[PDB]
């Protein structure tokens, strides 16, 4: 989907 | 008339491949996050030895965001702040009121390191869990020139965008950005 992380990326 | 005030600047001199499109200006909001706001100028600066200089957009999604500031390990799992690894969620007091708003990408409540976002898009989903503590004041097209840049399976672009300088620009006089409640 639309996240702004930094290592496990999820949808 | 009412908003918070930009009370310091920072440029991004940007390269796409061997292409110089040219500078991104970032406002920052020094009185509302001051902790956030003077993370990111000593990593633009390079003052402590290391910093945004040389690093790229690793991640970039069409009318979402782009997101940069991994200069550890380039590739989203690094980056690191001027008071540690990591670093609290200072406030929430600003929210990502549209398009061309800065904030701090993390991995979950208070980790807060050296990587950051520039949204092209209103995302009001993100609100209360990034803290947002700029607005680009000019530059929004080379923004969007990385921004149309195809990218991989991962959405990291196919030719690298890289931030070639940068620093900061002191503020004479803060001045307010509007934004609708403040």
């Amino acid at each position: 989907x639309l996240l702004v992380t930094a290592g496990l990326v999820l949808a | 008339k009412r908003g918070p005030s930009v009370t310091d600047k920072v440029f991004f001199d940007v390269r796409i491949g061997d292409k110089d499109v040219g500078r991104i200006v970032i406002g920052l909001f020094g009185n509302v996050v001051p902790k956030t706001v003077e993370n990111f100028v000593a990593l633009a600066t390079g003052e402590k030895g290391y910093g945004y200089k040389g690093s790229i957009f690793h991640r970039v999604i069409k009318d979402f965001m782009i997101q940069g500031g991994d200069f550890t390990a380039r590739d989203g799992t690094g980056g690191m702040s001027i008071y540690g690894e990591t670093f609290p969620d200072e406030n929430f007091k600003l929210k990502h009121y549209g398009i061309g708003w800065v904030s701090m990408a993390n991995a979950g409540p208070d980790t807060n390191g050296s990587q950051f976002f520039i949204t092209l898009t209103k995302p009001t989903w993100l609100d209360g869990k990034h803290v947002v503590f700029g607005k680009v004041l000019d530059g929004m097209t080379v923004v969007h020139s990385i921004e149309l840049q195809a990218t991989d399976g991962h959405d990291r672009p196919l030719t690298d965008c890289t931030i070639v300088n940068s620093g900061k620009i002191d503020v004479k006089t803060p001045f307010v950005v509007e934004v609708p409640d403040w």
